[PDB]
């Protein structure tokens, strides 16, 4: 929509963008092209490491308002008045897979909110189902390893369905709840704009006199 | 599976959606406790593996959410962006809850290599829209240029710009709840936590008879793509601390 | 197969892996847990950025031996001699799409021989059709950018069928002649096992004279 | 699609054809053109949109490779294994083809960030099997310890060794061939690489019917997903200059 | 200054005089306190800024370390190498010392950039030399091949392997001490802590008057590069605080 | 100058930055002291590697202008008109030590300047004597290694007082002429205020009629 | 002391390291020398960050055995036994300054040992003094900016001697003691040889039987 | 030395003249050889071991520049500030100096690990001020996010924007010069560079008297400070291909 020129980084105009810079058009690419290699390099390091967990995600703009001011029981800015507007950006995801993974697995989703209040950041990072597969922290790896693809082969791809994933299952009960809900239909839900949310946890609000209120964030879909 | 005709259909459906303009919205809702209920449940509220039923404790409309732009670009905005829990603000806090506890320390460390170093922040897609002004200085791919004389705290030389802010009602600074802590350094699971079937079962209990034989479906489709029997049999084992009707069901697919 | 403690990295056993250390069994975790904070550390940092093409790979180990000595033509160690053995890593792969995108897909293929010779490393390095989509490497991140997820969504996954790919063949008419290939029944093929190998450049053997010969390597299953 | 059934099917495959013991074997052919044959056909030798055809250089039969070993750990060995086709040896070498003399300086650069720095080559899986030493030193995760009293060359203080090796039949040291090279420093595409339909041509001309059927639907089913609807116009007009056939069967299905 | 003469002095005699066969020697000694006699002094024990008097409590003789060997190559052993002292072992645990705790945070933190990530272990110099295994997989530069077939745990089909072993008098796992904890959740500095100037006022006070005058001179000399003049006062100011004598001398050579 | 609060990366205001959250003011630190862990991460991620070599300088921004249009031998914008300002940036350095050695050693100055042209970033890199130690890029590795500290015990630190660099200035003679110049008194030049520059390579400037003319870069300093 | 080819790092024998691979002797450097390239990039990837403190450092490998047992006050393998030898590396280093900063400085001292015991590496990390500069771990990141080079235009080095460091001194009492120890003689010792050591904090060893015993460490030279 | 008073005077001097007012000012001069008189010198032009004497080509005045402003934040600014040969504009363009041939290799590699990065033109030191777009994208610490709907060229779906632009006499594209290249593929230096004493003998020629007893107080200084004796007699030996007196002085300083 705005016309410019094609320039490397350090805003060169480049004449040619179809060739190397070589010896005779038949000849042997020199290393002088330092606008081959510009435009190569940047190729070259395109990549970022993956999350870890939740890799494969998809995005959006958007905002959010309160129903009526909660000063009562949070003393929390975003939530302190019905017109105050605040911006949010949010992500949906599977667990298992990759970036290049695919969007419709069994697996549970996450559900990622990234809130620009006037006084933080508020980020609400959950899941579409109430809880979680395990209790300590500790166990995330053990439990995030033997869902995910076997080491010796990198096998499946976004699937619970191997030895490992059960064998852990078999042996730690307090996953069977949330895997559970996993071999529900909530475990392979048709779209992010159906879809519930949970924080899992147990929060706490606290409002301007210091006084605690134990929380726990839902988000329900209005589609 | 959709898996084989379209790996992309979530990701495509939303960006789609947003296109057209029937924006997802969404209502955020809290189930809330008061400070001296915290141990009159069948269970321990700090459990991630136990929800707070409805029917006990309702879940209370408190606002809407709008989805209404796509992003420009997806690297720079969905691929980049930085969320993690750890990450409240005056008004929020957390609970001794031992899966967010260890939360706590990974969303930040993992950034450092994910996203190359400690300036994170300054990435559009994770800046804070507020003003935001500490001592911190340096590390890679700093953008801001910092002016300010002095990089410490308590200084003179910057009349001690910027300075904390005591908590208040509102602009205050954040100050944790002061929780009474009282027991030994041990590492040791909460007695309270230790009970896991009573809350599938309430779960299954509450599925119509078409939703129950979806479930069984789908533990029989994985625990048959499972190589070791016994393994099979152990799950199935588990099954039957839930509900005898699903532990059978299940058993019949696999032949036990 | 051999029974070891489980410890940290720094060789310290471990007695509880199952928990962080609180204060309280209902308490806070307190940052003193070396060993969580290693797990954890770990954990965080398990992922490295995926190729930026070929992403996607499966390999093997093997090996490889002559028929007979190649000395008149190349002075290359690893062809010198039916009775000598060179160790090999082969990879194969798709271009398009990430680390968990699927194998099945209408793609070109890697084929990848590193050769651990003992004069050096030879890496043969080809894809599964006898030529490739382009001419001048300048062109490379144009052509890669074109058949890759586009840019504001990053939608498709594994798949040449988007506008940018073939807006890019349709002005780029050198392409045509790979695309022929990748439409064909080849770009999509049952197994490695049975794929066709091709390192599509020309290249030099030199022998022990300094007598230059032409050469382009192919790889043909025996199965 | 066998994409939505497994989406790891040729993974799978090759792991249990070598774990059964059906070693998959290659045979390794060169195609040889002598040095003054540079310039007796169609098309120019150096594009890589140009195969030799096998009725013209035959394909020689040189050695049987055989993969007899998954590998222990995926990771470690399958996705931090580094392959560029600079790695050569004496014996080998390069020509003019600008597809490959671009190619040898990304896959060393690409190295750096995903490998996390220049000492990529002592990961097990990329380290020679021969000696190696030289005088490079330090870099990121430095494995190898040096006990060389020079980090230089020429040295005397250990006698300048490693030392340099001549070009010899046999463990010799790599010099390049010294190839005539003649003309103006120039960004410009050869024109001996001007022609792009008539290798597509005889390539469908060799295809039986039904292969021929295959490729009209490869090109409609990927046309058809395509939006711009004038995309598709204008790739059929090229298919047009390819086999009349051909252009109209895909044409038609897309309707034109 | 020898600054000027030897910048790399003292780096200099160390290796000079292990190549000589002076081998440095050093004695560890051990200031103990029985856990009853915590608060029996008239400072902190957990309070950084405190020493405990030798004539309070000896230090005990407890081992001699020699110094017999320098590295092969400076940046492989010593650029290399990494200390954090939160790499303790079974027989020693950690105190609540403010100081120390956050210690612990940051020298596993800063590893990941200046070592290049989760691996640093697996370099030579920082390497255990007892066994180590656990089921951590991959991070950048990962040497160990893993040949587990489990990479979690509890995991049947390795047996469990390797497991966890049980705290005990030799050869056991690591257990923290099960030390008390009462409080509420607080930023706020002990009061215990809270005296700066009798620590200092120890410490001049047995300085012979020799060392007296070159603490002064230290101080002048110091304050003397000082450019804002009220800083200087200030701390003549403090230097007041500790010792009369000491405060004027100073500020006698900086006039006031 | 201007007076703001006191806050998190994510702008979240701090009350208390004096102290950890710990449970009782002489009890054990918290792991969700989140202000803390941002505090001190970014602290531990402060450095960044330093320069190969010129690691130690000085640098300051300010401008250039041309004496005349040279349109007449360069078709180079920042030197058509005297009239066009060019904003620059200036990098001082040593060669040898690191980013925390002293400034007053024995050593070849680098001089370097960047030219924010408004056709792109003309970077001119020269050092303060009018040749290079050597002819061939590929031995740069080589000497600088050898007048860098030696790898065994990491000495000296800017100096050229040791074997290593002697023994390859003996067995290399080219480097004679810079070496000369280096044990010059430009070898210990007293202010960058006071010091000449040097481009070294015979560059070329081009003109709009594509005549070639050989150019060497000089700085000379006027006070 | 053993004599190999001279190689790349892939094992491939250099014939000629004194030159590039250019077009003609007198011509330009082709993009195909990955000879070059490979020393150059090897040689471009050097350095890595320096310690955020205590940068400058020197270290010797040594050993360490017990007097007597003290199995009574600890069940630590590495005291257990006076013929147990246990390995170490230690570490002597200033705090300031960098890499290439001066040993001769006014500045605590650092003095870091590495036992690598049977039973896990220990690291005892002090310094020369037996007390710090600040309470909280909290006040790090400001003390350490305070002491090191000031932002705007990084001096000095290896100096407590600027305002920052007086100013925070000033308003931060806490720190008087230990600046008193680093003004007195100890701040500027003449030989990491003659040097004490102290890990500062108080620790606790644990016995069989579970009884903790405070502790402070101290290292005294002999020589 | 200064380097014990002070390590940090000209850093220091060069700040504190700009604060004071004093602005550095320097002038930009030219040699200039037309491209025919390449091969009338003594000595090759391309040889950076080699001076352009000013009695042959006179350096004319081409310019002033004005040093007027020290950074606001040493890191942010000096530190993570990237220079580079490689980086020119049109009018201006290299040669086959095998020097600087190199150098263009190296001062865009070394930023990938020193700045983390493909993206260090985005920091501000670095970032141009004039307009740049290309069709690059991604890269870790990605700042600009691209809202152009294509990534590739030649592309119809944005008009082909941005496009190149041809040479011209001003706002052109760039454009290598047609240097005639000729010659064969090798691994040689040329015979031109091939003489080493007479450029050090014309300076040394040309040093006052008290000059030259500078340079072999230089010489002598540091020859004694080298342990292994006989490298001290090569030096001195080399010297004496220069001029017997400078090798002499210095000879007679170290005894031979
Ligand atoms: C350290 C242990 C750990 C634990 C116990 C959890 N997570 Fe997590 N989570 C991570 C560690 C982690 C992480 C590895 O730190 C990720 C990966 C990449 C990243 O940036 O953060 C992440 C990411 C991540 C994301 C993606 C950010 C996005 O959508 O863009 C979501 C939605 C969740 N998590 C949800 C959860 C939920 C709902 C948990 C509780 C049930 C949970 N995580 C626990
Ligand atoms: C210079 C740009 C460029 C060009 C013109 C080519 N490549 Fe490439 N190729 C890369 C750039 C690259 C890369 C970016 O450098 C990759 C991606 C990740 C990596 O390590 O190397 C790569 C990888 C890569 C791999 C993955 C090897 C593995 O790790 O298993 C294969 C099989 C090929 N390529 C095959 C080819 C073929 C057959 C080409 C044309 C004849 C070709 N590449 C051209
Ligand atoms: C082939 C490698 C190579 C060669 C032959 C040269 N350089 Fe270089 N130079 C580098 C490699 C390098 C480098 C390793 O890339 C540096 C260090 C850090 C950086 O970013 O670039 C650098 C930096 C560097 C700097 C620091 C710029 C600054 O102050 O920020 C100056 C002033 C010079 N060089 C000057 C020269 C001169 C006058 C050379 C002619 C002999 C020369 N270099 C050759």
């Amino acid at each position: 929509s705005e016309n410019y020129a094609l320039t490397t980084n350090q805003g060169v105009r480049i004449a040619d963008d179809q060739n190397s810079l070589r010896a005779g058009s038949r000849g042997p690419t020199l290393l002088e092209d330092f606008i081959l290699r510009e435009k190569i390099t940047h190729f070259d390091h395109e990549r970022i490491p993956e999350r870890i967990v939740h890799a494969r995600g998809s995005a959006a703009h958007g905002y959010f308002q309160p129903y009526k001011s909660l000063s009562d029981i949070t003393k929390a800015d975003f939530l302190s008045d019905p017109n105050k507007i605040t911006p949010v950006f949010v992500r949906f995801s599977t667990v298992q897979g990759g970036a290049g993974s695919a969007d419709t697995v069994r697996d549970i989703r996450g559900f990622a909110t990234k809130f620009y209040t006037e006084e933080g950041i508020f980020d609400l990072v959950g899941n579409n189902t109430p809880i979680f597969f395990i209790q300590d922290a500790h166990k995330f790896p053990d439990f995030v390893h033997a869902v995910k693809p076997e080491p010796h082969w990198a096998i499946p791809q976004g699937q619970s369905a191997h030895d490992t994933f059960w064998d852990y299952v078999s042996l730690q009960p307090e996953t069977l709840h949330n895997v559970m809900w996993a071999m529900s239909d909530r475990g392979i839900p048709r779209s992010y704009r159906t879809m519930e949310g949970f924080g899992i946890h147990t929060f706490r609000l606290i409002n301007a006199e210091g006084k605690a209120t134990f929380v726990r964030f839902h988000w329900k879909p209005l589609a | 599976k959709l898996t084989g005709r379209d790996p992309d259909f979530h990701r495509r459906e939303l960006w789609e959606a947003i296109e057209a303009g029937d924006f997802p919205e969404y209502e955020l809702g809290f189930q809330l406790i008061p400070e001296e209920d915290e141990f009159k449940f069948d269970f321990d509220l700090l459990d991630p593996t136990k929800l707070i039923p409805e029917e006990l404790v309702p879940v209370q409309r408190v606002g809407k959410m709008v989805l209404n732009r796509n992003p420009d670009n997806f690297f720079a905005e969905n691929e980049q962006a930085a969320f993690h829990p750890g990450h409240i603000v005056p008004g929020l806090d957390f609970t001794n809850d031992p899966l967010l506890q260890g939360r706590l320390f990974s969303y930040t460390d993992t950034q450092i290599s994910r996203l190359g170093g400690p300036n994170f922040h300054e990435i559009p897609i994770n800046r804070p829209t507020c003003p935001y002004h500490n001592f911190q200085r340096d590390g890679m791919h700093r953008m801001g240029i910092d002016t300010n004389p002095a990089n410490y705290e308590p200084n003179s030389i910057n009349d001690n710009w910027p300075r904390e802010t005591p908590p208040g009602p509102k602009r205050g600074g954040f100050e944790s709840y002061q929780e009474r802590v009282e027991g030994n350094k041990v590492r040791e699971r909460s007695p309270s936590f230790g009970e896991y079937y009573s809350h599938p079962r309430l779960f299954w209990l509450s599925q119509t008879p078409f939703e129950q034989r979806h479930i069984v479906d789908g533990f029989s489709f994985e625990l048959s793509k499972v190589v070791r029997p016994y393994i099979r049999e152990r799950v199935v084992d588990q099954l039957a601390h839930i509900d005898l009707t699903l532990a059978q069901a299940v058993a019949k697919n696999l032949g036990i």
